[PDB]
Parts: structure tokens; sequence; C-alpha cells
């Protein structure tokens, strides 16, 4: 094998050193990224004429 | 299987039909409410196929 991930691994992290790059961490199922009601909410309701 | 069951009347979504696709009735006029009680040989009932 000779381990050509452990080189890219280590090529990466010596040539792109010197500077912070970290990702947001948003938890996108937090219930506040979802329409309040269930089916039981009256936008699923029959509209009268 | 099973010997303990509720029977709920939802007055919203009352959907009519056998397989529950059918008009829905609108809960803003009912006159009266009428359950159906039968016998199981009413009308040649229970093992009819």
């Amino acid at each position: 094998s000779c381990g050509a991930e452990l080189e890219a691994n280590a090529l990466l992290t010596a040539l792109v050193a010197g500077e912070d790059f970290t990702l947001p961490d948003i938890d996108m199922s937090g219930s506040e990224y979802d329409i309040p009601g269930g089916i039981n909410s009256p936008i699923y309701a029959e509209i009268e004429k | 299987g099973t010997k303990d069951y509720i029977f709920i009347l939802d007055f919203a979504d009352l959907r009519t039909g056998v397989a529950f696709n059918g008009v829905t009735i609108n809960p803003r006029n009912i006159t009266m409410i009428s359950f159906d009680c039968t016998e199981a040989h009413h009308g040649l009932g229970k093992d009819a196929y």
C-alpha cells in the first residue's frame, strides 16, 4: 500500500498551516427550522367558498 | 386480535368514505349526529363476500 493516504494527510496538514478555517456548527433539525404545526395546523384545513 | 379499542370522532378532518376518500363535511352546520347500530345478521351481514 505504501500509505498514500498518510502522505496526503501529512502534506495537507503541513501546507495549509498558519491559518484557521472552522466550519459552522448549526444543527438544522432542532425544530426551529420547521413550520410550527403538524397536520393539525389551520394551514391544512379546507377553504370554504 | 384485541378487545381494548376506542372510537374517536374528530370534527376536524371528517372525510366521508369507506376508505376515507370523499367529500369532507362542513363542521359549521350540523343538525344531528346519530350512531348507526345494527346486529350481526342485519341483511346478509357478517359472512358475505
